């Protein structure tokens, strides 16, 4: 089963699908392709809740049900730098317009 | 003319809309007429008497937007399963269709945006003009 | 393989290529990255979303599913859509 997913750090947002039965480490070989960053420097998260390398999508919580293609789930996204971590951060999108008439 | 031809011969068909949308079933007449029947609550399922070679499509009840049915435009019963189902819209037509849905006809002028959006909500879905565009083809 | 569609507001899209030229508008201004002076945020993701609905949709017997758009993005999405030729 296909999962669909948006990949979330800062201001930075990936969009991509990947098999239920897939790895949170596969991911950050994706992340690894897209981000030019090795595992080894990401931290993936649901919600604030963070993700175990061996633990299947699936596992994790993303399945056919809650990750759909015209609504995706978030994958939080975090990186290291130097030797730390930074904290989980993403920047919320911009606020829409208060209606018109309805 | 686009028609359903006078065959006389019986053809039992299952209309299923595997759609959201309260379907409007629509067979064209001998002379071409769109003729319009009961409708289909979304979900729901459907036995039909029809004919071989007769000619059908569907609608959204409430605001004529297009669906399809086996995949096209047009069925045509057989030796009968007609899966009735949304198309992927384009965004653009998927939008005018909310903004339809949540504005009286009317207050179209008083929204801010481009004159010819405001025509492209006016220019609303609808059976005839559809007739022409698959006629053509 | 993958492009960058950056909103108004300076949030970044990574989307497939393939998906993104989902939008002849998008197909042309590529053929790397593109920005949206005018595209912001909250509109741009729904429109990505949309790319990926229509891949995933475009030419099934199994189902679709409604496109949802809230209320109150409705216009946005709509003068966007119309934009990207969509
Ligand atoms: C002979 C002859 C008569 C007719 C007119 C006719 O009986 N038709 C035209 C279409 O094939 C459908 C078919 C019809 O109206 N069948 C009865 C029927 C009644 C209710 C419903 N629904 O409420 O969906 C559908 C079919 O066509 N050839």
């Amino acid at each position: 089963m296909d999962v669909f997913l948006m990949i979330r750090r800062h201001k930075t947002t990936i969009f991509t699908d990947a098999k239920e039965s897939s790895t949170v480490f596969e991911l950050k070989r994706i992340v690894e392709g897209i981000l030019k960053r090795p595992p080894d420097e990401q931290r993936l998260y649901k919600d604030d809740q963070l993700l175990d390398d061996g633990k299947t999508l699936g596992e994790c919580g993303f399945t056919s049900q809650t990750a759909r293609p015209q609504a995706p789930a978030t994958v939080g996204l975090a990186f290291r730098a130097d030797d730390t971590f930074e904290a989980l951060c993403i920047e919320p999108f911009s606020s829409p317009p208060e209606l018109p008439d309805v | 003319v686009l028609r359903s031809v006078n065959s006389r011969e019986p053809s039992q068909v299952i209309f299923c809309n595997r759609s959201p949308r309260v379907v409007l079933p629509v067979w064209l007449n001998f002379d071409g007429e769109p003729q319009p029947y009961p409708t289909l609550p979304p979900g729901t399922g459907r036995r039909i008497h029809s004919y071989r070679g007769h000619l059908w499509l569907f609608r959204d009840a409430g605001t004529h937007d297009g669906l399809l049915v086996n995949q096209t435009e047009l069925f045509v019963p057989s030796l009968i399963f007609a899966n009735i189902t949304l198309p992927v819209y384009t965004l653009k037509e998927r939008c005018l269709q909310v903004v339809r849905s949540l504005v009286k006809p009317e207050n179209y002028r008083r929204l801010d945006i481009v004159r010819s959006l405001y025509e492209d909500l006016e220019d609303h879905p609808n059976v005839q003009k559809d007739l022409e565009r698959l006629t053509q083809e | 393989m993958y492009v960058k569609l950056i909103s108004s507001d300076g949030h970044e899209f990574i989307v497939k290529r393939e998906h993104a030229l989902t939008s002849g508008t998008i197909k042309a201004m590529l053929s790397n990255e593109v920005n949206f002076r005018e595209i912001p945020s909250h509109v741009l993701s729904k429109v990505c979303m949309y790319f990926t609905y229509k891949v995933r949709y475009t030419n099934s017997s199994t189902e679709i599913p409604e496109f949802p758009i809230a209320p109150e993005i409705a216009l946005e999405l709509l003068m966007a859509a119309n934009f990207l030729d969509c």
